[PDB]
């Protein structure tokens, strides 16, 4: 499932077609106007088309043409058949290189779907003061936590770890500098130490690096 | 802005 | 006992 990017508005997907595309281009993601269809996003003569997904329940579909049991069917059916997708009185539209969905960086500091309490666990026992990770955010999908362990080398204090959400819509901590990467917030975070609300001072002092 | 497509 | 998911702290 390369080419499904799950967490991603239309504005999103024109910025990667357009930035790490190039002609034929494409990829699927959720419909943002109609929750529960699908967006057939690609790229053609410079520029990005997204196209309508319906999901009845029972099939998808392009609102019209062939139908299909499930999205990968429906998405490697027109990979594998050049000419069955047109513009309406348009041209042939090629679905030729998939836009992979890859992770926002490849440091070893970022350790992807892990949960708060599951970061809670390896901060706790594999960590010492400063160590710090960054996983996706399980409640705001599309965001990024940053997840550090806090005062004296101790198992137990309220937890050992703080967790502080990095919004994506671009990278911010609470609406101060916004970073054009996860790693430039990272950068800049570990050199001007963010300051918890009741007072101490996140200090990222070295990485706790996936095993995975 | 969405695309008709066949 | 119940244990609740961790929340995210406000900084800066």
């Amino acid at each position: 499932r390369r080419w499904f990017h799950p967490n991603i508005t239309g504005v999103e997907a024109e910025n990667l077609l357009l930035t790490r595309g190039v002609d034929g281009s494409f990829l699927a993601r959720p419909s943002k106007s109609n929750p529960g269809d699908f967006t057939l996003s690609v790229r053609r003569n410079g520029a990005v088309t997204h196209i309508k997904i319906q999901n009845t329940g029972d099939y998808y579909d392009l609102y019209g043409g062939e139908k299909f049991a499930t999205l990968a069917e429906l998405v490697q059916y027109y990979m594998e058949h050049h000419g069955q997708l047109k513009e309406k009185n348009g041209d042939v539209i090629e679905l030729k290189y998939p836009l992979n969905c890859a992770d926002p960086t490849s440091e070893r500091w970022f350790h992807g779907h892990l949960s708060g309490k599951e970061a809670e666990k390896l901060l706790t026992e594999k960590g010492k003061h400063g160590s710090f990770l960054v996983r996706e955010s399980q409640s705001h999908p599309g965001d990024f936590v940053l997840s550090v362990r806090t005062g004296d080398d101790k198992g137990e204090s309220k937890s050992k770890v703080t967790h502080v959400m990095i919004r994506c819509q671009k990278y911010d901590v609470g609406g101060g500098e916004r970073f054009d990467s996860l790693t430039d917030l990272v950068e800049h975070y570990k050199k001007n130490p963010m300051v918890e609300t009741l007072g101490t001072v996140l200090q990222l002092k070295q990485p706790l690096n996936t095993t995975r | 802005t969405y695309t008709e497509v066949d």
